[PDB]
């Protein structure tokens, strides 16, 4: 019930399957403990290179955090992955992403391409296979950005209630997924569930009312992330916010969908 | 996996594959297979597969063709799904010179309505709702099929693919170039095909882009900025398009009553924002005979 009433469909049971789905979809912050050779760092270290890739190749945040997502719940399905997988794990449900996600998405080429060599198409294809029986082909997660998206048009509802088309501010938006795209290079965030990390993130630029209203969270479902998320959030308040991008052959009214990347591994480290 | 279906007849074929129908050896089960073959293939597993895939293995619902397994076998995909006898194009087809009865256009209508609230409640756009998408079987079923093309919709929705929905069943604000699209672009599509069970011809048959928006104006009059705020500030609206009155639906669907001609014009509204829910054309007085509201609480 942070939902106006719907043109479309029923906001209760809109809302409802929305919270049940983030109930099939199941995180473990421990899931590294599977693979002894691995270590949190490498994680946020294949993490932050594919939000550079997702930059370079103008895709949305959206497929970024589909891949995210494909990638930590792949890994929680296997067993003992080495340091030298990972790029072919992480570019392959990135490009299964740009495939759900993008018009246009990059061609197989294009990611063999960005990883020097690293990878070849027909591994990127093997991998694909691999991941998506692995999910059982549950490939349409809530993501921690799409939260954010519902979060920030509820906050910018008019009198005219119309959720669907897009009516918030391009460069408030940037500013607290920017937050969340640090927040999930660490892995222990996993534990709080996804809509939680982007209330809880929003709460950290806003208040509790705010938090409140558009996501109907009450604080002491937020409290808990809220705490964890505080170092996080007082480093990039410390640094200040980024400033909305324009990218070539982009539409200004998109331009705020686009991933983006900063040095957050050097803000990681506090 | 394969061994134990065999392959009974092609029916149909596409962009990323071929379609099967398909019978269990000693179960008599009868299923449709798509079958992928990914050594073909330059991407993988098309884009559209895994959409249909992943979609479908969350929309489990009466009215929504079953996704019933997925094989990978090397070399190739197969989508296994229940099988439906036939085809709502070919069900017209063979009743056009009887007439399709009303309370079996009313029940599809119902059942259409009620599989489409359905996608729409999980956020899943359709968008490419035909009479060949519709499948029905010997027991008066009627079910959405091929989400070949269906795509999941965000709060709040962004730029999608622009060519979508075969043409005679398109609304007019893709075909206006807008932005953005929602939901009620299916409703369209069912608008039209209620209309066409009634008199067994395509509402809106155009050959082209522009030849489709005339029929469309022609029929349901051009839209202004009073019946729809912001046509005349659409990518593709002219100013020199003809003026043309709304034709009375007493003329475009004579064998309606009141209450379908309400609920038929209700889903081909030209504004979205009012253009009728699946929902709420679900407690349409059209079905009375047929369905009752829900206790209402607060």
């Amino acid at each position: 019930s942070p939902l106006p009433v719907l043109s479309w469909a029923n906001r209760e049971e809109v809302w409802k399957i929305m919270l049940n789905k983030e109930k099939t979809y199941l995180r473990d912050q421990h899931f590294l403990e599977q693979h002894p050779l691995l270590q949190p760092k490498m994680r946020a270290i294949l993490l932050d290179w594919l939000m550079e890739v997702c930059e370079v190749y103008k895709l949305h945040r959206e497929t970024f955090y589909l891949a995210q997502d494909f990638f930590d719940r792949y890994m929680a399905t296997q067993e003992n992955v080495v340091k030298t997988l990972l790029q072919l794990i992480g570019i392959s449900s990135l490009f299964i992403a740009a495939k759900l996600e993008e018009i246009y998405p990059p061609k197989l080429h294009q990611f063999a391409y960005v990883t020097d060599g690293a990878c070849s198409g027909d591994e990127i294809l093997t991998m694909e296979l691999m991941i998506m029986k692995a999910l059982k082909w549950r490939l349409s997660p809530l993501t921690i950005v799409s939260w954010l998206n519902v979060y920030m048009q509820v906050a910018y509802l008019n009198d005219l209630h119309e959720v669907l088309l897009p009516q918030y501010p391009q460069q408030i938006f940037i500013q607290i997924a920017e937050l969340l795209d640090l927040c999930v290079l660490d892995v222990d965030c996993l534990e709080f569930p996804y809509g939680i990390l982007a209330a809880s993130a929003l709460y950290h630029f806003s208040s509790s009312e705010l938090m409140q209203k558009v996501s109907g969270y009450q604080w002491c479902d937020i409290e808990n992330c809220v705490k964890w998320m505080v170092p996080f959030a007082m480093v990039i308040r410390e640094t200040g916010s980024s400033k909305l991008k324009h990218f070539r052959g982009v539409a200004d009214e998109d331009a705020h969908n686009i991933q983006t990347h900063r040095d957050s591994l050097d803000l990681l480290d506090k | 996996s394969m061994e134990n279906f065999q392959k009974v007849e092609k029916i149909g074929e596409g962009t990323y594959g071929v379609v099967y129908k398909a019978r269990n050896k000693l179960t008599g089960e009868v299923v449709a297979l798509k079958k992928i073959r990914l050594d073909t293939e330059t991407e993988g597993v098309p884009s559209t597969a895994i959409r249909e895939i992943s979609l479908l293995k969350e929309l489990n619902h009466p009215n929504i063709v079953k996704l019933l397994d997925v094989i990978h076998t090397e070399n190739k995909l197969y989508l296994v799904f229940e099988f439906l006898h036939q085809d709502l194009k070919k069900f017209m087809d063979a009743s056009a010179l009887t007439g399709i009865p009303l309370p079996l256009i009313k029940s599809y209508l119902f059942q259409l309505l009620q599989g489409l609230a359905f996608c729409h409640s999980h956020r899943v756009l359709h968008r490419d709702l035909k009479p060949q998408n519709l499948l029905i079987n010997t027991e008066g079923a009627i079910k959405l099929a091929d989400f070949g093309l269906a795509r999941a919709f965000g709060v709040p929705v962004r730029t999608y693919t622009h060519e979508v929905v075969t043409l005679w069943y398109r609304a007019p604000e893709i075909l206006l170039g807008c932005k953005y699209y929602s939901t009620a672009v299916d409703i369209w599509s069912l608008g039209c095909i209620f209309a066409e069970m009634v008199t067994r011809r395509a509402l809106f048959p155009g050959d082209s882009e522009i030849d489709q928006l005339f029929r469309i104006f022609r029929t349901l009059g051009t839209p202004d900025e009073v019946v729809w705020p912001g046509v005349t500030s659409m990518p593709d609206y002219k100013p020199s398009f003809p003026k043309w009155a709304r034709q009375d639906f007493s003329k475009v669907v004579p064998p309606l009553d009141e209450d379908g001609r309400s609920l038929l014009s209700q889903m081909l509204h030209y504004d979205p924002n009012k253009r009728i829910s699946a929902k709420a054309a679900l407690a349409h007085p059209f079905f009375q005979d047929v369905t009752k509201p829900v206790p209402h609480l607060r």
